[PDB]
């Protein structure tokens, strides 16, 4: 019965200049520590307006949080994500209860007073508790049934066809409903945290205090195993829109705590992109949607650089205290040997735009320098020191022979690279990852090859690649022109006389 | 079989020669 | 406007009209064709320049 | 510069109190990790689809696709029998599948 | 005082210390193997001479306490003195 393009149009305007909360100039001198105390005070209103005044300050990028004048907030914030993550997979409502509240509300005698209960009308026990309560795993709701690997864009149409939709429940507001109430608690905590980790000590302060760690390794299982208990589709993937921005920051000196935390690591990280309907099973990522991808790229590059912790749980989980050996082994053959593994493999492959880079020359190479970089490292890691028997596919082979020629794409992303800085910092490590990785990839397939020796017909399949294998004439090239350098020309002879030395086994 | 929608024959063979020109 | 989103018909129009599947598989049977013309370009590309 | 993993260490840098080389080593750490780990303060600050997302335009555009819909429904007073059927091709998709079927000899 | 130029002031101490941010951890993990408590007379005397503060305070304390640190404790002490 309304012109409703009008009273929206007015509305807007209405909601611009409503009194919701204050502004970034209007917040006064902001005191972490009475933040820091009203976080724990487990109130309604103290909690929340600590948690809003925390999220404008924290992006606003002109007024500074720092931990080292103060690093009890960030176990404050860490503690209370862990409570808010265990009686939200229980439905316990807290903030409301009807219970008390309160605790003991109030020898040589105690024998004098034991009698004392008989002589009128003619020793208590030890207890036990924790701090934190279970992660959220070893409770009996949470056992895995399905790992929800959904992707970057099935996820996007997801909340298209959730907002769009007739009958939504997306603004159903904090007041009506707990759980939706929980949730904005949550999803605050997490713009926090990813709103507090770009300044240089807050880094390496978040990279400890083993309560974050904790909440880290207690929302990634709840957002992939169990999700059905946040409310709207856009929080779970903002969730993991955060998460892979605070493990961004966080990696370079993050020493991984367990290995279902590791497993979850890569899963996360997988389930950005997008897979196809063996080969490589990622189809490559174009960067005309967005960058977000190229975040796991760097968590994977540098997760990998510590052979304690971080690559011996990776090495456990790609090849193959008490509770955990029972999930471990139960979130592996819940992920449909070796998929992981190729999958990994496939996606550290996308992000690599080799038909975007070799389509149309220098603008593009010069932008995602660092992330070709990172995923060429990536791979490099793995091709080393992983690969190295429980195998029973080849798969070096069905990475160099997948349809898609991507040594040919690495060769032809070689030449580029050395036509442009001959005729800008990373290039030259960009060089030597292409050419090593391409020598390992087929050194390897070869290992691989007489270790299993079922196929034998393949120093023909191998040399049958028509554009690996750069030829002798432009290595007479580079061998003349003095503004290569020594280590780019060794690689390329050292692949010459791999070169040679197949066609000499070949007959 | 969704021949709620497709009830005549006509548009049953039409379909299914769709399906051959697909798979061809 | 390019919207990566709305490329996908994801599984409630798919379950009702099969011919979807017959379509999206179609989608990706061109995306390796035409994958295979870029190989070959980049194939074109080099062969002149070898000689 | 990039400067270290000896200068990440908690021994090097400063924590809740209540030399010369780590003076020195935390200056090339807090001129490395301030230009590498500080926020895009331009646009590109749309970053997806999904951030962008109105949902005040998404909610009227609803109203209005309920309402007319819903005028489509009852308002309209054909009757069941007088619904006249669309037809499940179109006068092209008849001419390209008389065509192709004709080729398919080949 | 809130009405001001909108700054970080992370905690704004009571007189001149520093508020004690506990461990959390420690404090389980030793509340928890608690079997004794063994209190320690401890007697402190300094003069005028080969010292120059007095201080002659006693004090209790428990022996198979790890948690606090002593040289905090005692910093915290000679604060309290008003030195």
């Amino acid at each position: 019965g309304y012109d409703i393009n009008y009273i929206s149009k007015i509305g807007e305007k209405i909601d611009s200049n409503k009194p919701i909360f204050l502004f970034a100039p209007e917040l006064g001198a902001i005191n972490l520590h009475a933040l820091s105390m009203s976080l724990q005070s487990k109130n309604l209103g103290e909690i929340n307006t600590a948690l809003n005044t925390l999220l404008v300050t924290s992006a606003d990028s002109n007024l500074k949080i720092s931990l080292v004048k103060y690093p009890e907030l960030l176990d404050s914030l860490a503690i209370l994500g862990m409570n808010l993550l265990s009686n939200l997979s229980q439905n316990v409502v807290p903030y409301h209860r009807n219970t008390s509240d309160y605790y003991y509300e109030d020898q040589h005698d105690k024998m004098v007073d034991k009698i004392f209960e008989k002589v009128n009308n003619n020793s208590p026990a030890v207890k036990q508790w924790d701090l934190l309560p279970e992660p959220i795993r070893f409770l009996p709701n949470q056992f895995p049934l399905k790992i929800h690997r959904t992707p970057y864009l099935t996820s996007l149409k997801k909340i298209k066809d959730e907002i769009d939709d007739p009958f939504t429940k997306i603004n159903t507001r904090g007041a009506e409903d707990p759980k939706v109430l929980i949730n904005d608690q949550l999803s605050t905590i997490s713009m926090i945290l990813r709103n507090i980790s770009f300044s240089d000590n807050n880094s390496r302060i978040m990279s400890r205090n083993f309560y974050l760690k904790r909440f880290i390794s207690d929302l990634l299982w709840l957002v992939l195993i169990h999700p059905e208990n946040f409310t709207c589709n856009r929080k779970i993937l903002n969730f993991k829109k955060d998460l892979v921005i605070v493990l961004s920051n966080i990696s370079h000196l993050l020493e991984i705590a367990s290995s279902i935390d590791c497993l979850l690591i890569l899963i996360l990280v997988i389930s950005f992109g997008q897979p196809k309907l063996e080969s490589l099973t990622f189809n490559e990522f174009q960067l005309q949607w967005g960058k977000y991808q190229t975040f796991g790229v760097d968590i994977l590059a540098k997760l990998f650089s510590l052979e304690k912790p971080n690559l011996n749980y990776f090495k456990s989980i790609l090849l193959n205290n008490h509770k955990d050996k029972k999930l471990l082994r139960r979130l592996l053959n819940l992920y449909n040997r070796h998929n992981l593994l190729n999958d990994v493999v496939s996606f550290l492959f996308s992000a690599i735009p080799l038909q975007q880079v070799l389509s149309q020359p220098s603008l593009l190479i010069d932008q995602f320098s660092p992330v070709i970089s990172q995923s060429l490292t990536s791979i490099l890691v793995i091709v080393q020191k992983i690969l190295p028997f429980n195998f029973n596919k080849n798969l070096p082979f069905v990475w160099l022979s997948s349809e898609e020629n991507i040594g040919s794409g690495l060769l032809k992303l070689s030449e580029i690279i050395l036509n442009i800085n001959n005729s800008k910092v990373l290039l030259p490590s960009i060089n030597i990852s292409c050419v090593q990785l391409i020598k390992c990839l087929v050194e390897k397939s070869i290992c691989f090859e007489n270790c299993l020796n079922n196929d034998p017909e393949i120093l023909k399949k191998i040399a049958s690649i028509p554009n690996l294998f750069p030829t002798d004439l432009e290595i007479f090239q580079l061998f003349t022109n003095p503004s290569v350098d020594i280590q780019i020309i060794n690689q390329y002879q050292l692949l010459y006389n791999l070169k040679n030395d197949i066609l000499t086994n070949l007959e | 079989y969704r021949s709620h929608i497709f009830a005549t024959n006509e548009e049953r063979q039409m379909n299914f020669l769709t399906n051959e020109l697909i798979r061809l | 406007h390019s919207h990566p989103s709305d490329m996908v018909i994801p599984d409630h129009l798919a379950e009702l009209i099969p011919e979807l599947y017959s379509f999206q598989q179609l989608v990706d049977s061109e995306k390796r064709l035409d994958h295979f013309i870029h190989l070959r370009n980049l194939h074109m590309k080099r062969m002149v320049a070898q000689w | 510069n990039i400067p270290s993993l000896t200068s990440f260490a908690e021994e090097n840098n400063y924590q809740y109190g209540y030399t010369y080389a780590q003076q020195q080593l935390n200056k090339q750490r807090q001129d490395f990790e301030r230009v590498r780990l500080r926020p895009e303060q331009l646009s590109n600050i749309i970053h997806d689809e999904s951030d962008t997302i109105s949902f005040r335009s998404n909610l009227l555009k609803n109203f209005i696709s309920s309402n007319d819909a819903f005028n489509m429904l009852s308002l309209t007073t054909v009757p069941c029998d007088r619904i006249e059927k669309s037809r499940l091709f179109s006068e092209k998709t008849i001419r390209y599948l008389m065509q192709k079927q004709h080729e398919m000899k080949t | 005082i809130t009405n001001t130029t909108t700054r970080v002031i992370p905690q704004v101490e009571v007189g001149n210390r520093k508020h004690y941010l506990e461990d959390k951890l420690k404090v389980y993990k030793q509340a928890m193997n608690e079997t004794s408590e063994q209190l320690v007379p401890i007697r402190l005397e300094f003069d005028q001479d080969r010292d120059r503060f007095f201080l002659r305070d006693t004090l209790l304390w428990n022996k198979n306490d790890k948690l606090i640190k002593i040289e905090d404790f005692v910093d915290d002490m000679l604060r309290d003195y008003r030195f």
